RNA sequence: UGUACAACGGGGUAUUGUAAGCAGUAGAGUAGCCUUGUUGUUACGAUCUGCUGAGAUUAAGCCUUUGUUGUCUGAUUUGU
RNA sequence: CUGAUAACCGCAGCAGGUCUCCAAGGUGAACAGCCUCUAGUUGAUAGAAUAAUGUAGAUAAGGGAAGUCGGCAAAAUAGAU
RNA sequence: GCAGAUCUUGGUGGUAGUAGCAAAUAUUCAAAUGAGAACUUUGAAGACUGAAGUGGGGAAAGGUUCCACGUCAACAGCAGU
RNA sequence: UAGCGGUUCUGACGUGCAAAUCGAUCGUCGAAUUUGGGUAUAGGGGCGAAAGACUAAUCGAACCAUCUAGUAGCUGGUUCC
């Protein structure tokens, strides 16, 4: 937390590449039921207990 | 019709801040030039200088001036114009005593 | 002062990441996990956890080797190669 | 426009803080251009923004006061709240007296 | 469209307490000069005195006013 | 990058809690209070009237604790020689 | 087979467009953008924190909040460009 | 003073700023002082300058899961003519 052990910094990278909305053309797909993206986790909202 | 008539004034703000919260007398002190205007000028905007706002606010939230000379414009609105097409715009005219003065429509030729 | 103001000084961690269950459950001062049990030379289930043993049993996870066994017993354990035959 | 990047840079770039500096606003459509320091420091450069120099805090009735107090005034016992011995000590009123006469 | 009404100004009333500015052989003394004195002066100097019952404020729920400037037909509803 | 009356914990952008470094001028005994310079904000829903009853802040002729379970709360007192 | 078990899950009412949105002394005028500005941005004022600060750095904690571009459905207990 | 406590108003608030906070008053303020990190001690066991106090809003005996749908002479319900 401000001086980091790569353990942490390497799950930071995972939780901000996976903090970004559906790509779009997954809402088109053939049989599709996916409408948004039902894991996102903001920084205010959910703390992620690293 | 034209009805551009500038006029001075002095306007007595002590028997019009009486009573009033000092962290609120400078800002009725405008909100009541604003009502000044629409009494003698008729018109609903007016609009104040910001030399008028410094003279003002010379001395506080809570050292209004007893007297304030003004010398107010009625012009008219022109480029998307508002809800009504004239509108008042109020200036300070400097003098060391406003104790003395009676109004005066300005001449300006 | 036991409510809200001495949840005011709360600001370390008991646990931290486990390196063998990866669940932020391994206790830092005592050097053992709490729901695997790493650094132990086993993995902690109790029977009175059965859910415990729905969450972190087998078929859980990628069955990385398991996954080819049933496969891989239904040829009876064939080596080599296949020949060609037609098209 | 929005002019709070050029308001922060331009403290940055001067290195008067914020407080002081001054974006003149009928240029403020250049202002909202110049979006990069090296903007900036020519926008500073020919006067587009400027440094609005330090409020004065004039010591000059700390000077006169002081001025009166070397000549003996503004000491009699209402100007004087503290103990005799925490105005000035007595033992610093000895060391100086032996080490005189020492 | 009126000995109307308003905003200012004027007068009375009233509160306080003698303004800013200028002047003074007033001012405890201090220095500094010279014919060095029989108020010797220059400069500093809280204050005091003269103008100064002055100046300020006076209606916001004071009074009065022939003065100066303005204002005076916007909306709605109603009947046996 | 924040290090907190919005970036951490308190279900919250919660007048709570949470370790430490630098630190100007005046008054004053002083890192007190009050005022300012350097920096930093001007964010906390606002407009109008301002009756009750309130919360916070006050003052009272004459008597002075008779008030109350009890001078509870205020008052006085205070710095320096 | 249902009317009720301070029954379970869910939903919706009156109360009610009320109680409330009142600590941290405080905001005002103009212009620009914009469909729209008590709240944005700039300038002019007025103020505050007053160097045990509402200032500069950081530990713990957080995890991308940092910075720019675009943008206002939802959030910022009013508003919002 | 800072700090650390938290006495009195039986003040504010009491569907709160807050599952114990705010204001004033007050105690203590160089030591049986405060406090960070590391570490030790764990449930009938710790730890206690002792109040049966504290042990992660839980304590004359923690929290979680299982035995367990525990037992109940005692409440409450118990569905069509």
């Amino acid at each position: 937390a401000a001086q980091k052990s790569f353990r942490i910094k390497q799950k930071m990278a995972k939780a901000k590449k996976q903090n970004r909305p559906l790509p779009q053309w997954i809402r088109l797909r053939t049989n599709n039921t996916i409408r948004y993206n039902a894991k996102r986790r903001n920084w205010r909202r959910t703390k992620m207990n690293i | 019709l034209k009805d551009v008539v500038t006029r001075e004034y002095t306007i007595n703000l002590h028997k019009r801040l009486h009573g009033v919260s000092f962290k609120k007398r400078a800002p009725r002190a405008v909100k009541e030039i604003k009502k000044f205007a629409k009494l003698h000028m008729g018109t609903d905007d007016v609009r104040l200088a910001p030399e008028l706002n410094q003279a003002i606010w010379k001395r506080g939230v809570k050292g209004v001036e007893y007297r304030l000379r003004l010398r107010i414009s009625r012009k008219r609105n022109e480029e998307e114009d508002a809800k009504n097409p004239l509108f008042s715009y109020v200036e300070p005219v400097l003098v060391a005593s406003a104790k003395g003065l009676q109004t005066v429509v300005v001449e300006e030729d | 002062g036991k409510g809200t103001p001495s949840f005011g000084k709360r600001h370390n961690k008991s646990h931290t990441l486990c390196n063998r269950c990866g669940r932020r459950s391994f206790h830092v001062q005592k050097k053992t996990c709490s729901s695997c049990g790493y650094p132990a030379a086993k993995t902690r289930s109790y029977n009175w956890g059965a859910k415990a043993k729905r969450r972190h049993t087998t078929g859980t996870g990628r069955m990385r080797y398991l996954k080819h066994v049933s496969r891989r017993f239904k040829n009876g354990f064939q080596t080599g190669s296949a020949s060609k035959a037609s098209a | 426009a929005n002019l709070r990047t050029q308001k922060r840079l331009a403290a940055s770039v001067v290195g008067v803080g914020k407080r002081k500096v001054w974006l003149d606003p009928n240029e403020t459509s250049e202002i909202a251009q110049a979006n990069s320091r090296n903007a900036i420091r020519k926008l500073v450069k020919n006067g587009t923004i400027v440094k609005k120099a330090v409020t004065v805090h004039s010591k000059s009735r700390t000077r006169a006061h002081a001025q009166s107090k070397r000549e003996g005034r503004h000491s009699g016992y209402g100007k004087r709240k503290g103990t005799r011995e925490a105005r000035l000590p007595s033992q610093v009123v000895w060391i100086r007296r032996l080490r005189v006469l020492r």
